[PDB]
RNA sequence: GCAGUCAAGCGUUCAUAGCGACAUUGCUUUUUGAUUCUUCGAUGUCGGCUCUUCCUAUCAUACCGAAGCAGAAUUCGGUAAGCGUUGGAUUGUUCACCCACUAAUAGGGAACGUGAGCUGGGUUUAGACCGUCGUGAGACAGGUUAGUUUUACCCUACUGAUGAAUGUUACCGCAAUAGUAAUUGAACUUAGUACGAGAGGAACAGUUCAUUCGGAUAAUUGGUUUUUGCGGCUGUCUGAUCAGGCAUUGCCGCGAAGCUACCAUCCGCUGGAUUAUGGCUGAACGCCUCUAAGUCAGAAUCCAUGCUAGAACGCGGUGAUUUC
RNA sequence: CUCUUAAGGUAGCCAAAUGCCUCGUCAUCUAAUUAGUGACGCGCAUGAAUGGAUUAACGAGAUUCCCACUGUCCCUAUCUA
RNA sequence: GUGAACAGCCUCUAGUUGAUAGAAUAAUGUAGAUAAGGGAAGUCGGCAAAAUAGAUCCGUAACUUCGGGAUAAGGAUUGGC
C-alpha cells in the first residue's frame, strides 16, 4: 500500500513472494506481471518480500505489447490463489493470481476488469472497485 | 449467524467449518470439508456418490 | 571481525533455564495489591481445562471495519469445581522477606486432602491429622490461642483451599492444596473469614465475573529431549552439509575459550511454567443449571460439552469459565486463574461481550451436528434404531 | 595406506605451499 | 583512517550560521609497510554459509541544543549501543557498481571470530591446451580445464537429567543470587487548521491496523498416514466363489487421533531515580548568573513492579513418626 | 621517402583456451549482468601441415538462455525402517 | 504366468530359514518418503530431487557431407465385457 490507500488492510496470507508470475485483469495489454518487491514490506535476513491481496507491488511485463514491457511499474494485486482467513471466519481463495496495472496514487492504466476483486482490495483502492464489476 | 449448505455434499456448513471456492467466472462454492472439496477437485459428478443429499433424491431414498 | 550482516536474536533470554517445572502444579509468584477498602476476597481460583471450542459473537469497537459485525473466536473451558477451605496461613514481615508464622487447619479434613499427604495411601493407616483433631476436643483454646496469633502479627494473610478431584471425569483420586492470598481489610478480618469457611465450599462466581481480565498459570506441556532446530528456531543448514544439517554450525569463538551460555543448544523442551495475561472472561457458567451452551440468541436446550464429550476429557458437570484464546497447558491439567494485576483500560477492555452461538460438534473429526436430534433429523431414520 | 587417512596429493587440503 | 589548535579569507554586508588556506598538536591498529621476537619432529589458508557476543568514531529510532530555521523539508551539535540495519542481477571474490524495498539499509572486533561446523568457487602438487620467452630440458605474482576434506568414546566449558549426607518421612512456602524484551511504521481524526503573498502544509491527545521479535496453543483451516481404518486397481499364488498371501510400507482416493504452520489462533505490565537539557531561589563578584549550598522538571537510560530458575552446605511453617 | 635486414604477417581470425592495459567500446539479452552472444581491431604477445578458416553428425567435455518440472529456497513440518 | 524380452515381479522342482538377542521409540544420524501458495528468488554452478517414459495413430523445423538431424519439437488413444 503505502501512498493512496484509504484505510489499512487486516493481515491476508502472504502467498506471492519475490519472482512469482500472476495474470493481468485488466486491459492494459499486458498478459502477465513478474513480481520484483512489495511496498511496505520489512526487512528479516533470508526473507523474500512476500505480496498478498490487496498490497501494492512493483511489477514488470513479461508478455504483452511492446511498449508495456521492459520498464517497472506499480501493480495492485486483486486475486490470491493462497487461501486466507477473514474475520467473519470462512477460508476462501480464488482459481489463479491477478493483478492490475496502477500508478504511485492509486489509478488505474486500464477501464474494465475481467474476473472476480476480492473485498479487501477494492475497499483499500476506491478506483479498483469503481472499474470491477463483481466483487467476490 | 447463517447456516450455508455444501455446494457438492449439500451438508449444513456451521460458520467457521469448511472452506469456500470461488471459480474464475464468478461463481462460489462452499464445502463443509476437505472430503468435500477434495471430491469437487477431482471432477467427480455428485449425483454419482452415494452419500451425497443429491444421490438420494434421484435415487428416491429416504422419502 | 562483524557478521556479515545483522541479524535478530533467536529466542528469549529471560525464559532461562529451559529445564523441567519442580511440581506440575504452577506457583503463583505474585498476587494483586491488597486494597484496605475492598471486602474480603479471593485472588485467584483453581480449575483444570478441559478443551477449545468455536464463539460466534458481535464486535463492539468504534472505528475498526468490522464494527457490529460478527465474527468467530477461539475460547479456552476450564471446569472449575469448587474449592473447599481446609485452613489459613500468616505471614510476618521480616528484614530477609516474608516468613510463615502458623498455620492453622480446619477440625475436619476430607479423604482427597489425606491423599496428598501419602504415597501410600492403600498401604497406610490413615493416621494424618487423627493427634491433630485433639485441638478441638476442649474448650477450643488450643486453636483459639495459635488463630489470635494471627490478628496480632502476620500482616500477610493467605488461606487453604483444594480442588474436588472427585467431582470431575479424571481417575485421579487425589486433591490438589494450594495457598491463594486474600485480599480485603482489617487484617482481624482476615482470620475471621476464614475461620468461618473451615469445611466450606465457595463457587467461582464469587471470584471472577463477565467481562474480566485474568491471567493464567499452568505448566506447558510437555515434549521431552528435542533438538535445537525446535527449540530455538534457527536456521537449517543446506542439503551439502556433512555430519548433519539440524544443527549449530558456530557455536563460538576461538576467545573467549569457552561455549556462551547465549548459544542455542540442544535440551528438554516443554513442561515450563508460563505466565499468560490478559485474557478475558467469556462465560461463567454454573454446574446446577441445564443449558449451559444455550444463548439468548440461540434459545436451543444444549449444553457446552461437543458431541461424545471433550476428548481425552469427558464431559463438563460442574460450573466453567470460558477464556477467549489459548491458555497454556494442555488437556486434563491443574491451572491456576489469577486476577490482573493491573487495572487496564485500553479499551480492548471493558466491553461488555454478548455471545450469539457456541459450537459443540464433536472434536472427534468434521463433525456435522450441534445436538443430538439435529442428526437424527437431518439423517431421518436408520436401520439400527428403527 | 587405503583410502581413509588422506593427507598429501589434496584438491584444497594440507600438504599445499 | 580519524580528531583538535591558530584564523589569513569565503560566506551579498558579517572570520568561527556554516566552511576555511598557510602552519602546527595528537589519536587509532579495521589499510599497507618496516622489523624477524615466538612456531618449519606442522597452530589446517581466501571467500561464502551458519551462530553468539562486544566496541562507538551514531545510519535509523528516543529526548534536546543551534541555523542566513515562516511552515514543510534539511543541515550541524549534545546525551546516548536500549533496539534495528534488507531482498536481488554480475564477479570465487573481499572490495565495487546498479535494480528495488525500507524509519534506516552505520563502521568495526573476537588467532584478518567460526573447516574433528559446512562448502571447495579462488590460490598452491601430479594430467592437458594457448600466448610470449629459452637452442633445449623448461619458465611466466599470464590465461584455461580436471583433480580422496580423516578421528571425539577423553578432560573442561555449555545444554538438559539424577543424586549420598544434615533423626526419618510427607505437604505447604519464603527469596539470597542470576537472567529479562519488546520493536517500528501507516491510516483515520486533529485539519486543508496553525504558518505563508501564493505555492504548499504540520504537531500533542484519541482511535484502528501493520512491520520485525518473543511466549504459548490446535476450536477452525492447511500439511503429514503404519490407524496399514475403509474403499478401489495391477501381476502372481491358495481349484473356483468367498477370504487372503507376496510385490524390501505394491499403487491410488479418502482418512480420525497425534504432531505441526505468521500456511492457523491468542497474548506480550507500570512506578521511581537520572544523562543531555530547560528552570527556581541565590551568592561568589554590592550588580548579574540553572550552581557554588539547596531545589524542580526531565531520554528507547538505570533501578524496581512483573516474568524465569530456586543456593542441590540459605531458611520457615505444618502433618505422621514403627514393640516381635 | 627511408633505416636495418634473409625476408617484413599474405589469405583468414580475435579481448577467442591466445588482450598486460580491461569490468576495452557499441549493440542485444535482464527491473538491475565483470557472465553470454553479435560486432569494432596499431592484435602487450592472432595466423597458415607449430597447420589457418569453415563444418553436418557425434560427446558421462567446457558454458549462456528459455519451456516444463520440482522443499535448492521463502520456511520448515510430518512419517517409516 | 505377465511382457517384445535370459528385464522387473509371483510360483513349481531343488535348496536354505544361517548374519549375537531382548526392551523401549529422546535428540542427532543413515536409508526411504510426502508436502499448501510461490517456482531457481537457493547455489561458484538446476548439485540433488522432481517431471518425461511402453504401445498405436497424427504431426515433425533450421541445417546437412543428402546418408542424417528424428523418438525432432508437438498432440490424441489405452480397462472390462
Amino acid at each position: 500500500s503505502g501512498n493512496g490507500a484509504q484505510g489499512t488492510k487486516f493481515r491476508i496470507s502472504l502467498g506471492l513472494p519475490v519472482g512469482a508470475i500472476m495474470n493481468c485483469a485488466d486491459n492494459s495489454g499486458a498478459r502477465n506481471l513478474y513480481i520484483i518487491a512489495v511496498k511496505g514490506s520489512g526487512s528479516r535476513l533470508n526473507r523474500l518480500p512476500a505480496a498478498s491481496l490487496g498490497d501494492m507491488v512493483m511489477a514488470t511485463v513479461k508478455k504483452g505489447k511492446p511498449e508495456l514491457r521492459k520498464k517497472v511499474m506499480p501493480a495492485i494485486v486483486v486475486r490470491q490463489a493462497k487461501s486466507w482467513r477473514r474475520r467473519d471466519g470462512v477460508f476462501l481463495y480464488f482459481e489463479d493470481n491477478a493483478g492490475v496495472i496502477a500508478n504511485p496514487k492509486g489509478e488505474m492504466k486500464g477501464s474494465a476488469i475481467t474476473g472476480p476483486v476480492g473485498k479487501e482490495c477494492a475497499d483499500l483502492w476506491p478506483r479498483v472497485a469503481s472499474n470491477s464489476g463483481v466483487v467476490v | 449467524m447463517k447456516v450455508e449448505i455444501d455446494s457438492f455434499s449439500g451438508a449444513k456448513i456451521y460458520p467457521g467449518r469448511g472452506t469456500l471456492f470461488v471459480r474464475g467466472d464468478s461463481k462460489i462454492f462452499r464445502f463443509q470439508n476437505s472430503k468435500s472439496a477434495s471430491l469437487f477437485k477431482q471432477r467427480k459428478n455428485p449425483r454419482r456418490i452415494a452419500w451425497t443429499v443429491l444421490f438420494r433424491k434421484h435415487h428416491k431414498k429416504g422419502i | 571481525s562483524h557478521r556479515k550482516y545483522e541479524a535478530p536474536r533467536h529466542g528469549h533470554l529471560g525464559f532461562l533455564p529451559r529445564k523441567r517445572a519442580a511440581s506440575i502444579r504452577a506457583r503463583v509468584k505474585a498476587f494483586p495489591k491488597d486494597d484496605r477498602s475492598k471486602p474480603v476476597a479471593l485472588t485467584s481460583f483453581l480449575g483444570y481445562k478441559a478443551g477449545m471450542t468455536t464463539i460466534v459473537r458481535d464486535l463492539d469497537r468504534p472505528g475498526s471495519k468490522f464494527h457490529k459485525r460478527e465474527v468467530v473466536e477461539a475460547v479456552t473451558v476450564v471446569d472449575t469445581p469448587p474449592v473447599v477451605v481446609v485452613g489459613v496461613v500468616g505471614y510476618v514481615e521480616t528484614p530477609r522477606g516474608l516468613r510463615s508464622l502458623t498455620t492453622v487447619w480446619a477440625e475436619h479434613l476430607s479423604d482427597e486432602v489425606k491423599r496428598r499427604f501419602y504415597k501410600n495411601w492403600y498401604k497406610s493407616k490413615k493416621k494424618a491429622f487423627t493427634k491433630y483433631s485433639a485441638k478441638y476436643a476442649q474448650d477450643g483454646a488450643g486453636i483459639e490461642r495459635e488463630l489470635a496469633r494471627i490478628k496480632k502479627y502476620a500482616s500477610v494473610v493467605r488461606v487453604l483451599v483444594h480442588t474436588q478431584i472427585r467431582k470431575t471425569p479424571l481417575a485421579q483420586k487425589k486433591a490438589h492444596l494450594a495457598e491463594i492470598q486474600l485480599n480485603g481489610g482489617s487484617i482481624s478480618e482476615k482470620v475471621d473469614w476464614a475461620r468461618e469457611h473451615f469445611e466450606k465450599t465457595v463457587a467461582v462466581d464469587s471470584v471472577f465475573e463477565q467481562n474480566e481480565m485474568i491471567d493464567a498459570i499452568a505448566v506447558t506441556k510437555g515434549h521431552g529431549f528435542e533438538g535445537v532446530t525446535h527449540r530455538w528456531g534457527t536456521k537449517k543448514l543446506p542439503r551439502k552439509t556433512h555430519r548433519g544439517l539440524r544443527k549449530v554450525a558456530c557455536i563460538g569463538a576461538w576467545h573467549p575459550a569457552h561455549v556462551m551460555w547465549s548459544v542455542a543448544r540442544a535440551g528438554q523442551r516443554g513442561y515450563h511454567s508460563r505466565t499468560s495475561i490478559n485474557h478475558k472472561i467469556y462465560r461463567v457458567g454454573k454446574g446446577d443449571d441445564e443449558a449451559n451452551g444455550a444463548t439468548s440468541f440461540d434459545r436451543t436446550k444444549k449444553t457446552i460439552t461437543p458431541m461424545g464429550g471433550f476428548v481425552h476429557y469427558g464431559e463438563i458437570k460442574n460450573d466453567f469459565i470460558m477464556v477467549k484464546g489459548c491458555i497454556p497447558g494442555n488437556r486434563k491439567r491443574i491451572v491456576t486463574l489469577r486476577k490482573s494485576l493491573y487495572t487496564n483500560t485500553s479499551r480492548k477492555a471493558l466491553e461488555e461481550v454478548s455471545l450469539k452461538w457456541i459450537d459443540t460438534a464433536s472434536k472427534f473429526g468434521k463433525g456435522r451436528f450441534q445436538t443430538p436430534a439435529e442428526k437424527h433429523a437431518f439423517m431421518g431414520t436408520l436401520k439400527k434404531d428403527l | 595406506r587405503g583410502r581413509g587417512r588422506g593427507r598429501g596429493r589434496g584438491r584444497g587440503r594440507g600438504r599445499g605451499r
